[PDB]
């Protein structure tokens, strides 16, 4: 029934598409990152979801305890994954907290970010129609750096504390604590208003920005590839990251998602049809982002690279930049930002909501109901609002785009991905989990993700992981600023924290476990209820 | 265990006449888990339809098939002594998989 | 694919045991999931058991569940029925399917043998 389609469709979908899929493509050039885009899409993208869907269907169990039943050696993946959601969630909600600041700010006769006879405004702020005619910076530009962001010189000075972004925080937050606790804002027929207005707005986007004057110059940037860049990892590991991202995998809340779904249910058609929204969102909205990029271009005389952050403001520059193109500036200032912020928070309340499944399987003891699971639930808001609300100082720009490059992205996710689809093909076995999948949804895989599972997700992972190590580059924000070595080797301490708990898991099954060492791992090969 | 019936138990036809079967289910069956099968008098049956309309490899295209939910049917566009057969729709949606009451056409 | 044979069906006593066989040529039988069918003397067919692919999946009729047993050696490429206690409705043709995909049906069939229990 179409509440497990609802869930996936309003999980996945989300500012993946919207926010982050844009700003890597800018940063990457444009058309040479949709070769590695595509090749992992339709390589490992949703074959992995499907298995993802597949395992939590099969063992009806939450995300960590799914493994007890095909893999117990390997259960450190699900633990991977459940820290995985854990600093996405923690991350995540503080784009929610910058769109609704924007929100409260579109309040106004005029936008503030059409102009800057306003205070915050550098001197060397030029109107956008006339610097055609020095260092000039764009209202739209320095609205994000110097309002809302406040930007700071660099990560290792923090500044003060935003008390409004706090504010804003604190609100997005008690949204998902009531909505998570009392059940609010799903299965209702208001889902009606909910699922289909982002996509109209989306529509209303891209329509302004394909009628913009010098689209097709954006559009050239957006589909042209570059192959000589492809030679650097960094576009391959955006773009097959950017995959697994947008797709929620590695994650374990698809896999929670599975685990109501009915044993008997053939799932298959619809994760394809799922997959086609989530891949295509991203792909057409990608017009709507580059179409104003190559219309900033041409009104002020720079090259696309040059007009906009090579960073997570893209989004928060492009599209504040169109809707002060249409009638009335203000209405559609407020319907994006509402679409923008119902479109994120119920990938917001998917994710939190899997997350919790998961923990809550592992002790149905206590956490069992209204009693106690309201006030863990309380407990896990609060704390992700303290860790998120480091990302609200004037420091926290580079924080957050620290956590978004290493902590739910990049190489951990390639880590989760090759030993989900290596357990399951070699160490469980293509030859059962077929007949696993003939059991439940009355066909076998085929010969797509029989091999997707079998070589080619294991090799792109692989060659990927590889080929960022053997030509390193490091972190930058925008192009120009370069993190220190204590910021870098703190991104390395967030990837590291999920990608470890594999060989720390398995160290601490082979401990307490009896026996010779033989059968010890024979024993942890084997299933279990 | 869903109970199949055919209501037309056996056809009187001639060649040349259009024919559609019937086929009632005790609970609702999915579309692509309902199938239909031929069987030629004294041989074994041959799948005949699957999921609902898609016709087997060796059937002639004259054979056509629909239904939803509770009811499904198989028909005919003009019959020919050939078709002369018994056919059965099945159930395979949840099991114990149960088989129709079959229809038998007799000329 | 070409080929399914069956073979042992016989005269048995009441209450009495038999096997049946049925060999397969022409397809990889380690890949597809088997059923056997089975079809009174008054023409009716009905479902006895489904063995999947591996051997893993085994589901029974609710009129053979506690005296039927079904097995595969796909080392051999032979399937069998065994049937424990055969009561006085279990004389029948009986058919060896191949039940691979639930959304396509029983793509083959076999010559099948009959079980008699005069
Ligand atoms: N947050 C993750 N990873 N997935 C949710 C869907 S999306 O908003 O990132 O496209
Ligand atoms: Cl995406
Ligand atoms: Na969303
Ligand atoms: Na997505």
């Amino acid at each position: 029934k179409i509440d497990f389609v609802l869930s996936v469709a309003g999980g996945f979908v989300g500012l993946g598409n919207v926010w982050r899929f844009p700003y890597l493509c800018y940063k990457n050039g444009g058309g040479a990152f949709l070769i590695p885009y595509f090749i992992f899409l339709f390589g490992s993208g949703l074959p992995v979801f499907f298995l993802e869907i597949i395992i939590g269907q099969y063992t009806s169990e939450g995300g960590i305890t799914c493994w007890e039943k095909i893999c117990p050696l390997f259960s450190g993946i699900g633990y991977a994954s459940v820290v995985i959601v854990s600093l996405l969630n923690v991350y995540y909600i503080v784009i929610l907290a910058w769109a609704t600041y924007y929100l409260f700010q579109s309040f106004q006769k005029e936008l503030p970010w059409a102009h800057c006879n306003h205070s915050w405004n550098t001197p060397h702020c030029m109107e956008d129609t006339m610097r055609k005619n020095t260092n000039f910076t764009s209202p739209v530009i320095e609205f994000w750096e110097r309002n809302v962001l406040s930007l700071s010189p660099g990560i290792d000075h923090p500044g003060s504390l935003k008390w409004d972004l706090a504010l804003c925080l604190l609100l997005v937050w008690l949204v998902c604590f009531f909505c998570i606790w009392k059940g609010v804002r799903s299965t209702g027929k208001v889902v009606y208003f909910t699922a289909t207005f982002p996509f109209a707005m989306l529509l209303v986007l891209l329509v302004r920005g394909l009628t913009l004057p010098g689209a097709g110059a954006g559009i050239k940037f957006y589909l042209y590839p570059d192959i000589t860049r492809l030679e650097d990892p960094q576009v391959w590991i955006d773009a097959g990251t950017q995959i697994f991202f947008s797709y929620a995998i590695c994650l374990g809340a698809m896999t929670s998602l599975g685990s109501y779904n009915k044993y008997h249910n053939n799932v298959y058609r619809d994760c394809m049809l799922l997959g086609c929204l989530n891949s295509g969102t991203s792909f057409v909205s990608g017009f709507a982002i580059f179409s104003i990029l190559g219309f900033m271009a041409q009104e002020q005389g720079v090259d696309i690279a040059d007009v906009a952050e090579s960073g997570p403001g893209l989004a928060f520059i492009a599209y504040p930049k169109a809707v002060t193109m249409m009638p009335l500036p203000t209405f559609w200032s407020i319907l994006f930002f509402i679409m923008l912020l119902l479109l994120g928070l119920d990938s917001q309340f998917v994710e939190v909501e899997g997350q919790i499944t998961s923990l809550v399987d592992l002790y149905p003891s206590f956490l069992r109901k209204g009693y106690r699971r309201e006030i863990f639930i309380a407990f896990v808001c609060s704390i992700s609002y303290l860790l998120g609300l480091t990302m609200v100082t004037e420091g926290g720009m580079y924080v957050f785009q620290l956590f978004d490059y290493y902590a739910a992205s990049g190489v951990c996710l390639l880590w989760v991905a090759f030993f989900e689809c290596f357990v399951i093909a070699w160490i469980y076995g293509g030859n059962r989990f077929s007949e696993d999948i003939r059991d439940m949804i009355g066909f076998p895989p085929g010969p797509w993700m029989k091999y997707s599972w079998a070589v080619i997700t294991p090799v792109l992972c692989v060659g990927c992981f590889i080929f960022s190590l053997v030509k390193y580059v490091p972190l930058t924000y925008n192009k120009t600023y370069v993190y220190p070595n204590w910021a870098i080797g703190l991104g390395w301490s967030l990837a590291l924290s999920s990608m470890l708990c594999v060989p720390l898991v398995i160290v601490i099954r082979l401990c307490q476990t009896e026996g010779p060492f033989l059968v010890r791992v024979k024993y942890l090969l084997t299933p279990r209820e | 265990e869903n109970v199949l019936t055919q209501s037309p138990a056996i056809m009187s036809t001639s060649p040349g006449e259009k024919v559609t079967m019937t086929c009632r289910a005790s609970s609702s069956v999915g579309s692509s888990y309902l199938h239909w099968y031929q069987q030629k008098s004294g041989a074994s049956p041959k799948l005949w339809i699957y999921s609902t309309s898609n016709l087997a490899s060796g059937v002639p295209a004259r054979f056509s098939g629909s239904g939803s939910g509770t009811s499904y049917s198989l028909t005919i566009s003009s019959v020919e002594a050939e078709d002369a057969a018994t056919y059965y729709c099945q159930q395979f949606s949840g099991y114990p998989l149960t088989f129709g009451s079959g229809t038998k056409l007799e000329m | 694919e070409v080929q399914l044979v069956e073979s042992g069906g016989g005269l048995v006593k009441p209450g009495g045991s038999l096997k049946l066989s049925c060999a397969a040529s022409g397809f990889t039988f380690s890949s597809y999931a088997m059923s056997w069918v089975r079809q009174s003397p008054e023409k009716r067919l009905e479902w006895v058991a489904e063995i999947s692919s591996g051997g893993r999946y085994i589901y029974y009729s609710d009129t053979v569940t506690g005296r039927f047993t079904i097995s595969r050696d796909n080392a051999r490429n032979i399937l069998h029925l065994e049937m424990s206690s055969l009561r006085s409705e279990d004389t029948a043709m009986y058919y060896c399917a191949r039940g691979e995909v639930r959304q396509r049906g029983f793509d083959y069939w076999g010559q099948g043998t009959t079980l008699t229990v005069s």
